[PDB]
């Protein structure tokens, strides 16, 4: 029922509150004050508990701002002065900020838990089906709209409208074919030291273009900071990332990561030029997706009991063998050459390849043997790639034979 | 202050008094585990704000540069702009490392809070009718949060993260019949590519956050509309809600718990390193590390790849790689998680409108399925980091792979058995109390030398003195006497001295009256509910 | 209230009217479009809607046909099929319109010709709420606040305010990591863009006793070399800047020059095809305050020049050098009028007199263009005898004058 | 050219023009972070304020 202004005026404020909650089908079953005694010692005892954490909220906030402005934050390397002060900047930031924010939160939780009254409140639900008049009437209105329209009679306009609707949808989404790309269309231009950009090739395919491709080791060189009257300049003009390597280099039971190093990008030996900028291209070679090759030297006792694969006989040169460093499972580096067991282990999902059984997987989720590179030595005695792999490198895909 | 003018203007312009009265009067049930969704909300807000901060300093490009930044142990090293600007966030911006680590800790908290929230929803039965929609969108939310963290930590372009991207790429090419084309569409070419980091960056900062926020919004709106579930208890019916109102109690409690969450993340962000990209170096396809592993919320996928045997089909000119079945496994367990309410309704035949919850002891099939799935996921997660486990607990690696394999059958089954029997046992303990009364712990000796334990009944008695057994009511039954209040202190004062005896007597009288009337109102509401059921 | 038995004895018209009335709406008037049984006007209208739908089908199929099979790749001026390339995007939008606009016109015509004509009236429920709602909500909020008792305890409330504002400052203090002093050097050794502050440019290197030629821009682009291992773009023997000599410019001409330090030259008798000076020279070209305009005047105009105080010996014969950056808000003043000797800014049309030490004569600029002191060296190339005597570019609060 | 002009407006403001500029651009113009801040403003921040206000 409604209330006139005089009746609402006649009420007390608590009575208006009771009416307010009951208008939403809420009822306060129970509600009682925390400190009814007039000058309770427990109320002052609770106030001091709350002010403790508010004091520390203020202390922590001010300490955070002090730490954040005036604490020496800038980087120090090992052996520098004020190293310890730098290593603690972020720690102090967090302990002060945590002090501040946690103390504010605890103050508020305590205030609720011992000052605001306690209550049981009970609200009635209104859910499930609706009240049937509304169901019947909404169905009536929607059915009325559909039959009003007269579109159900016109099968031709409906069919054509749906056809135009779906075709307009196609017209909207068709430019998503700007993302579609044939995986078998090669990359632009000629072949690169990373291949033609298909899943077949690599840099080692360049042998088929009559290029001499050395096996090259990574020197891990960095740019050098020259400095002069016009500034400070990091440069790479006389620096080789990849350098040729020779068969004497690896002891037995050694492993070296080698990359394709065409003879045009070499800059080492007596033919070294101190202004021949090749670092960019050798870097492009080191970052080829499936360019890394694992070059192992077996012991003679091991090479006496190495098992060869059909067609991959004479790929090795003496005791030197060469496998693809890309795992045949889902493409991690197969870096872990257990030198004694002669097993190459992938640290991703723990596949194990037998270096004495043409790299056949003997454990893990891999199923195919590691591809093998044919290698030899040239007229100057540098190791070179005598051919290309006879397999697709890397993991498997739907279009791959065996 | 002249708030009358503000309220009058707003009300005269919007007619808002009734609509706002409805929201300050809304009631929420106040069980503790109804705060586990809140954590996910708050950590999400932290993720948003810290994320925008990071975007003011980050360049997501795969273009290369020679480094000349703060961190001297990598100066002169060729690296992408992504890795370079992550290092600049970490070392050349004041407090940048703090906000970075806070962002990552917030991500971890977001995902695990979603997990434990979903487990509350599962074990209590809050998914069933009328609330299945929140279940479907919540499963979507946990999946998108996982994807979001993956794309997020793939951005800084360090070695570990790039190995993760390599593994993603390898799994997408392996798909029949369309994996190669899907890969060339997603990555714009072969991996790595120009637009991969740009696409992961805009997926991470814009697309997936937008879907996540929109679905969190729909989720919270449905939770607000369909009022919250509750456990059984005195006065509680299918047709009501008992708890506290929005104004003042629950809103303040929400703000305070939010402050606690923010401060805990701030603290983590200072006192513990996470990720530490500067030790890992830049990404190189030819390098790897022993402690690989994705982030924790992805280790299950990793473990699924480690426990799978090398089962491949040659057809013969086409190939089905061995990881395809891992994708099938993930698809199965996603579908089974998202469609579980309908599975339970098929095999139980229950389809009523449920607003009360179930204690997990009382629904033991679901609790046992839950714990067995927990054990399957635990063994996948430990299978992921199984080589770290092997290194750090002197277990053979291969032993851990076979432990993972066999465990993913025998662990779930043993878990089902043990869980089921413990559930029935807890039921029987509650029925003991409702049959014979609380075991007080007192043993008396009678004149005939019989040692008898003194029981406290929770109901009437027959003239023999034996309780009249009460029916179970789906609520918690007190097991010890101190739950009834017989241990409660009756002195009052500070730690170092008592109050004056006048105040203490008065206060204890007042407290006794409080307890009596709270019991009376719940008893009256209980009787009223019986009467409403006629 | 509507019992079910009453509600059952109702038509769909009755229930629809009830529904609109339950929502405070009343359809005051609604009349069918074609009441007659066999109206030819209905068939006429149906043909009208069918036409645009059929044309929408043609437009959409044309779009997909074009987007797939029309040749779309770039063709240059000399190529065969330049027409077919230039009409691609045109055809895409022609057919996109013909699909979506045709579907739109179809829906418009259907709603105009077939759906009945309706008038409906809805009552508003705006303005102040009813008084009971206002009174009750005020009672509930007063109840909450007074029962909370937070107004009784001023210390706790004040410290709560203090802790909350200090928590806010804790939250937003990381934005101070976005702050940078605008007057730190950049901070390595000074380079061909200055030390990164607003006081310096490349020409400041002259004050470090570096020889800085005036370098003219050649616009030379990278060269593509291809061979049996790939194709690559190279700039190894290429130079973006070259020294110049006073005999190059005619008697009313303007060249844009940049600061070319002697360590970046690589031209003339000392040219090496392996010296790769490109990126540093580009760094010189891409400095914000680096561009200068070197003007050779006619003789009869040169002897009308009014110099500025302190800058009477900055020229070299008929050669004058002025900063190319405008003193308004930083655009290049690249428009030398050879006959009027006005230097004109294209952004907001400031005009500077070149026979009056660069003093503005129009537009919003107020300060004169800075002048660079220049001379020739022993080998006969033009060099900068010194740095500018003033800050250059637009003005800021800290700039004197 | 338009970014140049906006930068020149911002430096001219007293007192805080130079400091405002070094905040927005993260340095002297053109800056390493300029286009990236404009990017995230354009794709995330302003579209979100716009969608919320719409
Ligand atoms: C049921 C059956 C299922 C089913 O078929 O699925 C549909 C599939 O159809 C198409 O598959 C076919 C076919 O199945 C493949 O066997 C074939 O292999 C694919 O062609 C590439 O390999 C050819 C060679 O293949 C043989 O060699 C492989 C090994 O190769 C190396 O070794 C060979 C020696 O043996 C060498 O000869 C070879 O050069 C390469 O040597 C290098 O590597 C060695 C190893 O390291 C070194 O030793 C060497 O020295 C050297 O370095 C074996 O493993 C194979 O078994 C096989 O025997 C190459 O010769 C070609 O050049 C080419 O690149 C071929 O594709 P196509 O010719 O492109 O297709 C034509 C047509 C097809 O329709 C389509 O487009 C449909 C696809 C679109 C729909 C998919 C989804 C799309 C959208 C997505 C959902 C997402 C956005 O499309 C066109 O052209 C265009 C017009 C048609 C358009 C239609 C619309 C492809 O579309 C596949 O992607 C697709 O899954
Ligand atoms: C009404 C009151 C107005 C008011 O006070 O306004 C606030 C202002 O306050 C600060 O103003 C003071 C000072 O009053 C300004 O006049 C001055 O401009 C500021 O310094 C810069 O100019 C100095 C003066 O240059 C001289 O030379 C210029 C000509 O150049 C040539 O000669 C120079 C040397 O002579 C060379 O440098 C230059 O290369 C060039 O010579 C080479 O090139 C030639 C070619 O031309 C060759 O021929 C040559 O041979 C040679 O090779 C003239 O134009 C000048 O007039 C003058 O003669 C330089 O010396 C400095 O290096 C620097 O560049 C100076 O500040 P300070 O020293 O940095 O700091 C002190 C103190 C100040 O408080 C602050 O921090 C201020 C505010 C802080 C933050 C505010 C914003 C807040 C944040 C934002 C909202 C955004 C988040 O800071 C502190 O510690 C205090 C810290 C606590 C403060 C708390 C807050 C500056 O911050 C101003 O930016 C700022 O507007
Ligand atoms: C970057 C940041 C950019 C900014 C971010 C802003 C984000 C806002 C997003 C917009 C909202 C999207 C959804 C809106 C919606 O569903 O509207 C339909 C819905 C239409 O209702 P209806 O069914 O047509 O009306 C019949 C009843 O009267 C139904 O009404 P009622 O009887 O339930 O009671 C009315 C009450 C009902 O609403 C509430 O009480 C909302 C309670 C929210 C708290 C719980 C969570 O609403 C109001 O009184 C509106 C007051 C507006 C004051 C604005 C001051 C200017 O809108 C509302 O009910 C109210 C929303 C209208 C205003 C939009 C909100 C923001 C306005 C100020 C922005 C500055
Ligand atoms: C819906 C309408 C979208 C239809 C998209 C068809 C588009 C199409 O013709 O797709 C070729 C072949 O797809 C197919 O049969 C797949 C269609 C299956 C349905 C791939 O040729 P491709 O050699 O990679 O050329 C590249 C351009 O496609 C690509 O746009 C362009 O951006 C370049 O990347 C270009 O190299
Ligand atoms: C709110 C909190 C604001 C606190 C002031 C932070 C700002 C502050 O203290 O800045 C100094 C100039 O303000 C002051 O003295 C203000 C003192 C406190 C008031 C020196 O600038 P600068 O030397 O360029 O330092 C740069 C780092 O700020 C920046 O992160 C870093 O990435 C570098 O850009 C670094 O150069
Ligand atoms: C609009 C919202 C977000 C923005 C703008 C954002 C932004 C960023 C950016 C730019 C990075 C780059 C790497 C770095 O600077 O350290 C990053 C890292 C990350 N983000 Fe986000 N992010 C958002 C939301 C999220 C969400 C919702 C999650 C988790 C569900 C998440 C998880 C991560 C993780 C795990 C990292 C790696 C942290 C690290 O590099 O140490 N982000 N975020
Ligand atoms: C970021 C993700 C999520 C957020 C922010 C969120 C937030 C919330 C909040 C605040 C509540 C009410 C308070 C509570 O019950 O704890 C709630 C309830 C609920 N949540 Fe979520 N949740 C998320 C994910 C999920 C997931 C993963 C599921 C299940 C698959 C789910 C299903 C539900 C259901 C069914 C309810 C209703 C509980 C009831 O009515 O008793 N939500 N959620
Ligand atoms: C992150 C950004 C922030 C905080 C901005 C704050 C606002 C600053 C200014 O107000 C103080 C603002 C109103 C406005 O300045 C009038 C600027 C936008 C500058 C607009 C602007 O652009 C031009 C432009 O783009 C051109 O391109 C070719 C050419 C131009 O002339 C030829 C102009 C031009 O003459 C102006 C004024
Ligand atoms: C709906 C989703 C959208 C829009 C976007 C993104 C989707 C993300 C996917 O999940 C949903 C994605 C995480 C997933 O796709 C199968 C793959 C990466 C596979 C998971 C995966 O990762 C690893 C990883 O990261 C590692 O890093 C160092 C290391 C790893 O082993 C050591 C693994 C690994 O063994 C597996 C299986
Ligand atoms: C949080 C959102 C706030 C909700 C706003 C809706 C409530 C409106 C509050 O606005 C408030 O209304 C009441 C009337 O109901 C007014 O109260 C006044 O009205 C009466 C008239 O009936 C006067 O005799 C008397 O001065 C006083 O009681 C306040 O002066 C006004 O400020």
């Amino acid at each position: 029922k409604q209330y006139t202004t005089q009746e609402l005026n006649a009420m007390s404020n608590e009575d208006l509150a009771r009416l307010g909650t009951e208008l939403d089908d809420v009822t306060i079953a129970y509600r009682k004050e925390r400190f009814p005694i007039a000058n309770d010692p427990a109320e002052k005892r609770a106030a001091r508990a709350v002010t403790f954490w508010l004091v520390l909220g203020i202390i922590g906030g001010l300490g955070f701002l002090a730490t954040y402005i005036f604490w020496p934050w800038e980087y120090k390397a090992h052996g520098d002065e004020g190293l310890l002060a730098y290593t603690l900047y972020t720690p102090m930031l967090g302990i002060t900020s945590g002090l501040c924010i946690l103390s504010l939160g605890f103050a508020v939780v305590l205030y609720v838990k011992k000052f605001i009254p306690e209550e049981i409140a009970v609200q009635r639900r209104h859910d499930g089906p609706s009240e049937e008049v509304d169901r019947r009437t909404i169905v009536a209105l929607l059915n009325d709209s559909w039959q009003t329209s007269t579109l159900g009679r016109r099968k031709l306009i409906m069919g054509l409208a749906g056809g135009g609707a779906v075709l307009a949808g196609l017209t909207i989404i068709a430019p998503m074919g700007g993302m579609i790309k044939n995986p078998w269309n090669p990359k632009e231009g000629p072949m690169d030291v990373q291949g033609d950009g298909t899943l077949w090739t690599s840099g080692w395919t360049l042998v088929e273009n009559d290029v001499k491709v050395y096996l090259g080791r990574d020197t891990a060189a960095i740019a050098e900071s020259h400095t002069d009257a016009t500034g400070e300049h990091w440069s790479t003009t006389g620096v080789s990332r990849l350098v040729r390597m020779r068969p004497e280099d690896l002891a037995a039971a050694s492993m070296e990561t080698v990359f394709p190093l065409p003879a045009e990008m070499v800059n080492d030996g007596a033919e070294y030029d101190p202004a021949k900028d090749v670092y960019e291209h050798q870097m492009h070679s080191v970052h080829g997706p499936r360019n890394a090759v694992m070059l192992i030297r077996l012991r003679t006792a091991d090479a006496e009991k190495v098992i060869e694969r059909e067609g991959q006989e004479s790929f090795h040169y003496g005791d030197y063998y060469a496998y693809s460093k890309i795992c045949t499972h889902i493409g991690c580096p197969t870096s872990l050459y257990e030198a004694q067991t002669n097993r190459i282990l992938c640290p991703c999902h723990q596949s194990q390849f037998d270096a004495l059984h043409y790299g056949k997987p003997v454990f893990g989720p891999a199923a195919r043997a590691l591809p093998q590179l044919p290698i030899t030595v040239d007229e100057e005695g540098y190791l070179i790639a005598a051919g290309n792999f006879i397999e697709p490198l890397g993991p498997a895909f739907w279009e791959r034979k065996s | 202050m002249s708030l009358a003018t503000v309220g009058n203007n707003l009300d005269s312009r919007y007619t808002m008094a009734s609509g706002i009265r409805r929201q300050i009067n809304k009631v929420f049930p106040t069980h503790w585990s109804f705060m586990l969704g809140e954590i996910a909300l708050y950590s999400f807000i932290v993720l948003l704000l810290t994320g925008v901060y990071l975007t003011l300093f980050f360049d997501p490009s795969i273009t290369k540069v020679i480094y000349d930044g703060g961190y001297l142990p990598l100066n002169g090293v060729e690296m992408s702009r992504a890795y370079a600007t992550a290092l600049d966030i970490s070392f050349e911006v004041r407090g940048g490392l703090f906000i970075r680590q806070m962002h990552h800790w917030a991500a971890l908290l977001f995902v695990v809070s979603m997990l434990v929230h979903m487990l509350r929803i599962f074990f209590t039965g809050a998914f069933r009718r009328p609330r299945e929609a929140n279940w479907i969108i919540g499963v979507v939310l946990i999946i998108l949060g996982m994807a979001e963290g993956f794309m997020g930590y793939s951005l800084p372009d360090d070695l570990l993260s790039g190995v993760g991207l390599r593994i993603m790429s390898a799994i997408i090419v392996g798909l029949p019949i369309i994996g190669t084309w899907m890969h060339w569409l997603i990555f714009g070419g072969d991996f790595p590519s120009d637009l991969m980091l740009d696409r992961f960056y805009i997926a991470h900062v814009l697309i997936i956050p937008a879907i996540l926020l929109g679905l969190i919004a729909a989720h919270l709106a449905l939770v607000w509309y369909q009022k919250h579930t509750q456990f059984p208890g005195a006065g509680r019916t299918e047709n009501n809600v008992i708890g506290i109102r929005i104004m003042p109690l629950f809103a303040v409690k929400a703000v305070a718990f939010g402050l606690i969450v923010f401060g805990f993340l701030a603290l983590l962000a200072g006192v513990t390193t996470i990720n530490a990209i500067w030790n890992l170096g830049p990404y190189n396809p030819s390098q790897v590390s022993a402690g690989s592993q994705p982030d924790v919320y992805m280790l299950w996928t990793d473990g699924a790849a480690r426990v799978m045997p090398a089962w491949e089909l040659y057809l013969g000119n086409y190939t089905i790689p061995a990881v395809f079945w891992v994708a099938v496994m993930l698809g199965i367990l996603v579908v089974l998680l998202v469609t579980y309410p309908f599975i339970e309704r098929k095999f139980t035949g229950d389809d009523a409108h449920h607003n009360l919850l179930q204690r997990p002891r009382d629904v033991p099939v679901r609790t046992s399925l839950g714990v067995m799935a927990l054990v399957f996921y635990i063994l996948l997660t430990v299978s992921g980091g199984n080589d770290v486990y092997a290194m750090q607990f002197h277990v053979s690696l291969n032993a851990m792979t076979w432990i993972g394999r066999i465990g993913l059958i025998v662990g779930p089954a043993i878990a089902y058995f043990i869980t089921y029997r413990l559930c029935i046992g807890l039921q029987r303990s509650d029925r003991e109390v409702l049959e014979h009364g609380i075991e007080t712990g007192i043993i008396k000796q009678m004149p005939n030398g019989a040692f008898i334990e003194v029981h406290q009944p929770l109901g009437p008695v027959d003239d023999h003195g034996h309780p009249i057994p009460l029916p179970y009511a789906g609520a918690a039954v007190p097991k010890q006497m101190n739950q009834l209040g017989y241990a409660e202190v009756e002195t009052r004062g500070g730690f170092f001295g008592p109050d004056p005896e006048d105040i203490r007597a008065k206060a204890k009288e007042i407290e006794h009256a409080n307890h009596i009337e709270e019991a009376n109102t719940l008893r009256a509401l209980n009787e009223a509910n019986i009467e409403r059921d006629k």
